[PDB]
């Protein structure tokens, strides 16, 4: 999953 | 939540969280990160759950069997429900499977299908075949058969992800895309939406209907859209936030470490920081021109003499301490900084890049205080060590995902974390096809070399194609890798349950508990  | 002997409970189960940033959507079929997953988990229940230390463990199916590593079999617990009262069935499972990976939905998480390997999932992907056609079926009500092309022994450790819990058929065929409001949805984790305010919050209350309902503590969660790290901090002090966003503010860190040191929550994480470069627009098609940036960004400046929060410098993609990782370090990583730079300028300088003539180029990152910050202090050493002209440029979360996947940028700030502890899960999202690859990086080479580790029946071979395809990435210099992460973050002393034990930190709400105080 992408991390902001 | 498994509340201890002896533990006083507050009177009031309500939990404030940061969250980062406004969410991409409610949708689970349409996410793909971190923000937009912490809120997925408390709503939408899938085949297996995470257990507060992080092992794959019972969600909707209570038990399940392989043949092979090939024909799953899950049998799912008659009781589990959505929160209108309808039951959750194998049907459910087939119809959301099947709208995932139907090219109509347009998930950012398509080929999450395609690492499980479901049988024909490649075909439909390409329309040309229908959804239908996609591997799974349900046997009866409570029984769901998923079908692989090929063994994968891990496959199950895959199904705590957003993208394989269900979704409910009747509403998102009535509603479309309006499905998600708080008057439509219909949800069947511990919790279900209350109120979406954009740009404001995000309130969720507890599901009755939820199975395990009678274990829930909290019965109200609000997630909150803040940016940035020291507006999550200062709210979290004066005592509205109990939990902050796992992004610590360079600002403040240091003394917070000292001033509430229990509070100061840092533990080990599988994500790994880096910035994406684009690598089908000129001039970063260059192999040299993207080596050079790798090289001469001094990464123990970065991580001990900026940021400082306990991150390691990296090498490489996936973090070295996933399960099954065995990496061999490369020699330039081992040279020294002043060598780094002298092999960077030569490079950059055959690509045609003078002092006469820079490189000049855009970096992109989400809104957020530390990106800035580090975006900053990278576009100066990059300025310093190379001679690159750095336009620094920030974009709303859900607005940066779109340009990545469009490919209307230069350079990204970038975070990829584990969907599950495997290499492949990060080494999947490099597939020229994979639609979670935002680095537009197409290699045969690399493809091929994942392919064979399910060909193999070895996990010493699948290791060491493992290593083989980091080391390609390496060489092509696909990514500019800066930090494996911590996991670090502000927990008030009376929110009992979080055990910081998983290094994917799947957190469920339903889990966590309220200390009198
Ligand atoms: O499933 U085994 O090495
Ligand atoms: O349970 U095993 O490789
Ligand atoms: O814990 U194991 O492969
Ligand atoms: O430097 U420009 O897109
Ligand atoms: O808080 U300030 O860049």
């Amino acid at each position: 999953k992408k991390k902001a | 939540a498994d509340v201890p002997a002896g533990v006083q409970l507050a009177d009031k189960q309500t939990l404030v969280r940061n969250n980062g940033s406004e969410v991409q959507s409610l949708d689970p079929h349409k996410i793909e990160g971190v923000p937009e997953s912490n809120v997925s988990r408390d709503l939408f229940e899938g085949l297996l759950i995470s257990d507060v230390e992080g092992h794959p463990s019972p969600g909707v199916a209570e038990k399940w069997e392989n043949k092979d590593f090939k024909v799953w079999t899950f049998h799912l617990r008659e009781n589990a429900k959505w929160s209108d009262g309808t039951p959750v069935t194998a049907h459910d499972f087939v119809y959301s499977w099947q709208r995932l990976a139907d090219p109509n939905t347009a998930s950012p998480y398509a080929s999450y299908l395609q690492y499980g390997h479901i049988a024909n999932i490649d075909d439909i992907i390409a329309g040309k075949k229908p959804a239908t056609d996609l591997g799974v079926k349900a046997l009866d009500d409570h029984t769901f058969e998923v079908t692989l092309s090929e063994p994968v022994p891990y496959f199950y450790k895959l199904l705590v992800h957003p993208s394989v819990s269900p979704v409910p058929k009747s509403a998102v065929e009535k509603f479309g895309d309006k499905w998600t409001q708080p008057a439509n949805i219909v949800t069947n984790g511990a919790y279900k939406l209350k109120n979406w305010v954009v740009n404001e919050r995000i309130v969720l209350e507890r599901n009755p209907q939820y199975w395990d309902n009678a274990k829930t503590v909290i019965n109200q969660v609000t997630y909150l859209p803040i940016s940035s790290e020291v507006t999550d901090v200062n709210r979290y002090r004066s005592g509205e936030i109990d939990m902050t966003y796992n992004n610590m503010p360079i600002e403040l860190f240091q003394k917070l470490k000292k001033e509430i040191p229990n509070e100061v929550r840092v533990d080990p994480y599988l994500c790994t920081y880096y910035y994406e470069i684009n690598n089908q627009k000129a001039p970063f098609n260059d192999v040299r021109v993207r080596t050079a940036l790798k090289l001469a960004l001094d990464r123990d400046i970065i991580v001990n003499k900026v940021k400082n929060q306990g991150d390691l410098p990296a090498y490489s993609y996936t973090p070295p301490y996933t399960d099954g990782a065995k990496l061999v370090e490369p020699e330039w990583f081992k040279w020294s900084q002043q060598k780094r730079n002298e092999e960077a300028k030569k490079l950059l300088a055959e690509a045609g890049f003078t002092a006469d003539k820079p490189l000049t180029f855009d970096l992109l990152y989400n809104t957020s205080d530390l990106h800035k910050k580090l975006a900053i202090a990278v576009a100066s050493i990059w300025k310093k060590n190379l001679g690159v002209n750095v336009n620094l440029e920030n974009q709303e979360w859900k607005t940066f995902l779109d340009t990545r996947h469009q490919g209307t940028f230069d350079v990204a700030r970038a975070g990829w974390c584990a969907d599950y502890n495997e290499p492949t899960s990060f080494l999947n999202t490099m597939l020229s096809d994979s639609s979670n690859n935002t680095a537009h990086y197409k290699s045969p080479a690399f493809d091929k070399l994942i392919a064979d580790t399910l060909k193999v029946a070895d996990d010493t071979q699948r290791s060491e194609l493992y290593a083989k395809a980091e080391q390609q990435l390496d060489k092509d210099s696909a990514i500019v890798p800066v930090y494996y992460y911590v996991n670090a973050r502000l927990v008030k002393p009376w929110v009992g349950g979080y055990t910081g034990k998983d290094p994917l930190d799947n957190i469920y709400v339903k889990n966590l508990y309220i200390i009198k105080h």
